[PDB]
């Protein structure tokens, strides 16, 4: 999920549009 | 591309996906 992809490893801004709806 | 957490992880969603929201 989002916190272990983005917080606990790092994520670009392309993986953390994968989150948006 | 840095650790975000908490707070500032909802901040960055927020401007990301702006209208869309997030899931």
């Amino acid at each position: 999920g989002i916190v272990e992809q983005c917080c606990t490893s790092i994520c670009s801004l392309y993986q953390l549009e994968n989150y948006c709806n | 591309n840095q650790h975000l957490c908490g707070s500032h992880l909802v901040e960055a969603l927020y401007l990301v996906c702006g209208e869309r929201g997030f899931f």
